[PDB]
């Protein structure tokens, strides 16, 4: 694919739980979303930073969920005056498994940053797994004749 | 007042229509155009919000003290898809909640130009959730009134309580320009 | 309960809304224990204002609700809030104590500790319910007070 | 110009009635609402082959054409084009119509497949693969599924089934039944689905697997019919038995098609049979000999050798051959559609296999103890 491995940096991390604690003080929250930003070299990402944006789901019905498009496109101008070789390369969630208004999220991230890649930072400190799970979109083209969809690939993720 | 709010605009395939001059679509846009500039001059840090009611809610614009890029973004809305109304005001009421600044007062403007298909039960639900978070929508029944006259009638009824005129329903009958008659709604007063 | 007590004779049971309140079932089922229940209308989300005099101390709560899922499972406690509170005022606010209730605390043998150190001199409560053990849209209270001592 | 309408008003093709909602339609501009009457009344049940609705096209919706759905103007002239029988001045009709629908993709995928089907009726089969192979091309550019993605399979099908490329056929006709609901369909059209794409599966060139073709709701509907034998030929050709295909001959040799290609058949089942084999073995006992793959394939033990080439070369097993021997060493098979007994069975491995795991990580970590970090 687009995407052979990537590498998540620590920073991201830590920013990544403090986002999730900040947020998670004033209100229970099932997940914080933010934009992860970084370089490309060769075919590994190296997601090195990271930044919140505002971000809301009811949890009964998918479809509806709010994304501060508006305050992504003023953060990245931020981000991107102090570090320029630092763009857009996917965004990231801290629910523990993927959620399914990901694939909807990631069209919203897709028109910054068209090869989006998903990853999934677990607060929770397992105890065997890496905390990161990488996902990208891909068309899934079927055999038994049902339509395509739009289906997250695993992508190797490493710290 | 010092409140912040949202524009539901319509964009469902009944947009085509010519009962409004010219178009339905280019009607709600002069009429937007005259709800968010008013909400400008009301209060200077007045935030203004673009969310489309298309088959699935789009959040074009956030709320933001600006009005021109709201217009712009409603230049490219096209006719497409139905109206979904259920999905329209949660999604617009969770951008609410993520405002600027939490000083400001809740407010959701909705054009309402194609029948709500849900039942009565789930709009009446939805009232008093808004009702919770003190969320005014102030809805113009425009289009189809003759068969949504009931259905918003229990949402403002029910927001509205029985003390207060939080949102308003006031209904324009097919003529020249909806927003010919906003002016003299208490929606803009 | 080891010198201290319940505390509902001090709640003075004017000053107490409870917002979200359906006209069902009342706040008054859930401080006065005898079956019933409080329950909630619009949504699942349940404000809870307790008020009482101002010598109060609190050690625990028994938070008890029902087993089908209605019962509380995220509760947010403010004490001393000047003028009103809204429902985003409990949720976008800093509670003194944000316990998560498991199923074990919601069971009628069952009692929540709070930090003792933090509740030393309430002139009233304020409880906000943000969600139950489920997606039950009404959430339940089966029983409710507040286990401690004056001031 | 709306003459028309009020000559239809008292004396008209249709209930003069229709049209006096229609008229309303019209004074009141609600302009996307009279397409849903208008299609109420374009596949009207009284007038659908009189040719009073041809004029319709110009006296009516050309007038308002520039303020409609693209992709709700060309469905409404597909029946406008369906009265009209002169087959070279429907193109004009539909290019001119082609030319104005141009915002909308879905409208033009729509023309584009219009054109395709009658073309494919003058046996034209040339430029309708011309014309197949663009609209395909723009259907993949279209996010997601819609209402013109099936007029195009059932044309895409209908190309590929008059050409006789069963193995795209069978590709095509699987899509059809993927953007359709089959409960909308008419058990006539159900049934015979089913018939033509069981039959492309059989004669298609690398259809191999009969096991997600045999769960398609789409072949339920000849559980009693009398084309039940071919559902109990798909059977045969998933479990490789050759020598239920020579008993059903009586049945499936009435078809044309199947009696036709009964050597390209007769080959496709003993590799499926050769298959079966390495699949029921377990990959301890995989060494089959020549006369297992000669007897159950009802073939010369001299033939047994060019069979696992045709499966090798193909892809459907892994192995060699071990001619001195006279045995085959299949180490790999295509995996195949397996029963809730068999993932019953496939889950008791896994027991056995995390209790070996879980075995050796206590050994380990008994064993390694004061050394393990």
């Amino acid at each position: 694919l687009a995407v052979q491995k990537v590498v998540v940096h620590p920073l991201v991390l830590l920013s990544v739980v403090d986002h999730f604690n900040r947020i998670g003080k004033v209100g229970n929250q099932k997940r914080v979303v933010g934009v992860l930003l970084g370089s490309w070299q060769k075919k590994v990402l190296d997601v090195s930073n990271s930044f919140a944006v505002p971000f809301d789901e009811d949890d009964k019905d998918d479809s509806v969920w709010f994304l501060d498009h508006d305050y992504l496109e003023n953060m990245y101008g931020m981000f991107k005056k102090v570090n320029a070789r630092e763009r857009i390369v996917g965004w990231y969630h801290t629910g523990p498994k993927l959620h399914k208004n990901d694939i909807a999220i990631n069209e919203l991230m897709k028109r910054y940053c068209p090869n989006s890649v998903l990853v999934i930072i677990d607060v929770k400190p397992k105890d065997l797994g890496l905390p990161t799970e990488a996902y990208i979109s891909v068309e899934e083209v079927h055999d038994d004749g049902t339509p395509t969809s739009k289906t997250f690939e695993h992508v190797t993720s490493e710290i | 007042v010092l409140e912040s709010t949202m524009v539901c605009v319509d964009n469902s395939e009944y947009m085509r229509n010519g009962d409004f001059l010219p178009t339905r679509l280019q009607a709600q846009q002069d009429a937007v155009n005259i709800v968010c500039h008013s909400k400008t001059r009301s209060n200077p840090e007045n935030n203004v919000g673009l969310i489309t009611l298309a088959n699935d809610c789009e959040v074009l614009t956030t709320l933001t003290p600006d009005t021109g890029r709201i217009l712009s973004k409603l230049h490219t809305v096209q006719p497409k898809g139905k109206i979904t109304f259920c999905t329209g005001i949660r999604v617009a009421h969770l951008a609410l909640k993520h405002r600027q600044g939490k000083n400001h007062k809740m407010r959701i403007i909705a054009f309402v130009g194609s029948p709500v298909e849900d039942n009565e039960k789930d709009l009446v639900k939805l009232a008093k959730r808004l009702k919770k978070e003190k969320v005014n929508v102030d809805i113009i029944n425009f289009g189809e009134e003759e068969v949504n006259t009931e259905k918003l009638t229990a949402f403002v009824n029910t927001l509205n309580g029985k003390d207060g005129t939080g949102s308003h329903l006031v209904t324009v009958p097919p003529g020249p320009s909806l927003a010919d008659a906003l002016i003299s709604s208490p929606i803009l007063a | 309960p080891k010198g201290y007590m319940d505390l509902m004779p001090f709640i003075n049971k004017a000053g107490c809304e409870c917002l979200n309140e359906s006209d069902e079932h009342g706040f008054d089922n859930c401080l006065r224990k005898d079956t019933t229940f409080l329950e909630s209308d619009c949504d699942e989300q349940l404000l809870i204002t307790v008020a009482f005099n101002q010598p109060v101390k609190l050690y625990s709560m028994k938070f008890q609700g029902p087993d089908n899922g209605q019962g509380p499972k995220y509760v947010k406690i403010f004490i001393n809030l000047p003028r009103s509170m809204d429902f985003e005022e409990a949720e976008r606010s800093e509670p003194t104590q944000a316990l998560e209730l498991t199923e074990d605390d919601i069971k009628e043998d069952g009692i929540v500790p709070l930090r003792y150190v933090k509740f030393q001199n309430v002139n009233s409560v304020t409880i906000f319910v943000q969600s139950n053990q489920g997606e039950e849209e009404t959430t339940r209270i089966s029983y409710f007070t507040f286990i401690g001592t004056p001031v | 110009v709306p003459g028309f309408l009020q000559q239809s008003q008292n004396s008209g093709p249709g209930q003069p009635a229709v049209w006096h909602r229609l008229e309303e339609l019209y004074t009141k501009k609600l302009w996307h609402q009279l397409t849903l009457q208008v299609l109420d009344f374009v596949q009207d049940p009284c007038f659908a082959q009189g040719d009073g609705l041809i004029k319709l096209y110009e006296n009516f919706i050309s007038e308002f054409e520039h303020r409609v759905n693209p992709l709700s103007l060309v469905e409404i002239i597909l029946h406008v084009v369906r009265q009209m029988t002169d087959p070279n001045v429907a193109l004009t009709f539909l290019e001119k119509t082609r030319e104005k629908v141009k915002s909308s993709d879905e409208a033009v995928i729509l023309c584009k497949t219009a054109i395709g089907a009658l073309k494919l009726n003058i046996g034209d089969l040339q430029v309708t693969k011309e014309t197949i192979e663009d609209v395909e091309e723009m259907l993949n550019n279209l996010p997601g599924v819609t209402s013109v993605h099936s007029r195009f399979y059932d044309l895409s099908s209908k190309y590929y089934q008059t050409i006789g490329n069963h193995a795209s056929y069978y590709k095509d006709a699987l899509r059809f039944l993927g953007c359709v609901d089959i409960k909308d369909l008419p058990v006539s059209e159900q049934q015979e689905r089913a018939f033509t794409l069981g039959l492309a599966g059989l004669l298609g060139e690398g259809v191999f697997n009969f096991g997600e073709l045999l769960m398609h709701p789409v072949l339920e509907s000849l559980r009693n019919t009398d084309r039940q034998w071919l559902i109990d030929t798909l059977y045969a050709f998933n479990s490789g038995n050759v020598e239920r295909f020579q008993t059903l001959k009586t049945a499936w040799g009435q078809q044309p098609d199947l009696a036709a290609n009964e050597a390209q058949l007769l080959r496709k089942i003993q590799l499926l049979c050769l298959m079966e084999m390495t699949f029921t073995r377990p990959a301890n006992h995989r060494q089959l000999t020549f006369e297992e793959i000669a007897k159950s394939a009802k073939i010369t033990v001299n033939e047994v050798e060019l069979l696992v080439m045709k499966a090798l070369s193909v892809g459907l097993v892994k192995g060699s051959i071990d001619e001195v021997d006279k045995r085959v060493h299949m180490t790999w098979v295509q995996p195949r559609v397996l029963d809730l007994q068999q993932i019953k069975g496939m889950k008791d491995r896994l027991e056995f296999w995390c209790t070996d795991v879980k075995s050796m990580e206590m050994l380990v970590e008994h064993q390694a103890h004061d050394i393990l970090t």
